[PDB]
């Protein structure tokens, strides 16, 4: 050749030379290619799985027929395309695409860019899975202040708010259940500015109500209960 | 035969960028002020660069690498603006849901 195609076409996808094939090329096997090239409509398209040893049978319409047996398969959009994207996040997992904030302690390093924008946060405290949830931005966040649980400030003064348009519950300022000493949680709840839920069991030392808002809420007169440690 | 090599341009237009927005890995001469796409020759990729003090060269490029001088630094090299997985890394972020409408 005195003609370039092969490596317009492998340079437009971003490939090697050797990876593109014509769609008039009968000889060459498919092993290793990822791009083929449908000279009728000069369109580029990725190559799906392929049995080692195939060659061209023939590309028409967005399809291709293979040798041995002459198969036909659907081409695919090139990796870099729009349409691969979108059907990526299409896909019945596609929310994992989108990240996250793995705890408080990172969204306090994590600025917004946009007023009102959301982000979500995976757990208050690496590792744990619980007082996940949704917030929202404000770039000036002064007069706000830090919580721990339901306001988060970055170090360069936005305001992460949470999301929950009513009660909050210790797992939003970081309890953790169990054995766990859960004071600090709770006593941020009940200072919250917001009534309190009690979703489960939560160890406490001593607890004080302050305000006309410290209302707290269970769903049982067992389960969902604070308890005295026993050294308190 | 000669000087029909189109390879620049080709790069270029591929990657969307002036012809003099792109430099290859062994050209060990010119200055990356103001360059966009990396081609790296051995393996027939090309790439986006990072941001690189004024007055760089390369040293070398290899395997994602690049190498500049002065001050013998290695930094990644970027996936292209239009590329799938700069798509997926910047949903992929801490901040992605921010993307969605
Ligand atoms: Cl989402």
């Amino acid at each position: 050749a005195f003609d370039r195609s092969i490596q317009e076409i492998a340079r437009s996808a971003n490939v090697k030379d050797s990876e593109v094939i014509v769609s008039t090329d009968t000889i060459s096997l498919l092993d290793g290619k990822k791009v083929v090239y449908d000279i009728a409509t000069q369109t580029s398209y990725g190559l799906p799985t392929i049995p080692d040893g195939s060659v061209i049978s023939s590309v028409s319409a967005g399809k291709l027929n293979y040798n041995p047996g002459d198969v036909q398969v659907d081409l695919l959009p090139l990796e870099d395309s729009f349409i691969n994207v979108i059907n990526t996040l299409g896909r019945n997992d596609g929310a994992k695409y989108i990240g996250e904030c793995h705890s408080v302690a990172d969204l306090r390093n994590t600025e917004p860019t946009m007023d009102g924008q959301r982000i979500i946060l995976k757990q208050h405290t690496a590792g744990t899975l619980l007082g996940g949830g949704v917030f929202r931005a404000l770039i000036d966040g002064t007069g706000k202040t830090d919580n721990n649980g339901t306001v988060i400030k970055t170090v360069g003064g936005a305001a992460w708010l949470r999301v929950n348009a009513d009660r909050v519950n210790p797992f939003m300022f970081g309890a953790l259940g169990g054995s766990n000493d859960d004071t600090i949680p709770v006593q941020s709840c009940v200072d919250s500015g917001k009534a309190t839920q009690l979703t489960d069991a939560h160890y406490v030392s001593n607890i004080q109500l302050k305000y006309n808002t410290s209302s707290i809420y269970g769903s049982g007169l067992h389960y969902s209960r604070l308890h005295q440690l026993p050294s308190a | 035969s000669p000087a029909f090599d189109r390879s620049i341009q080709e790069i270029a237009r591929s990657a969307n960028v002036k012809d003099s927005e792109v430099i290859v890995s062994t050209d060990t001469i010119s200055l990356l002020d103001g360059k966009k796409v990396v081609y790296d020759i051995a393996t027939q990729t090309s790439y986006g660069l990072p941001t690189i003090p004024d007055g760089s060269v390369i040293s070398s490029v290899s395997a994602g690498k690049l190498n500049y001088n002065p001050g013998d630094v290695q930094v990644d090299l970027l996936p292209l603006e239009d590329s799938f997985i700069n798509v997926i890394n910047t949903l992929g972020r801490n901040d992605g849901a921010k993307y969605i409408g």
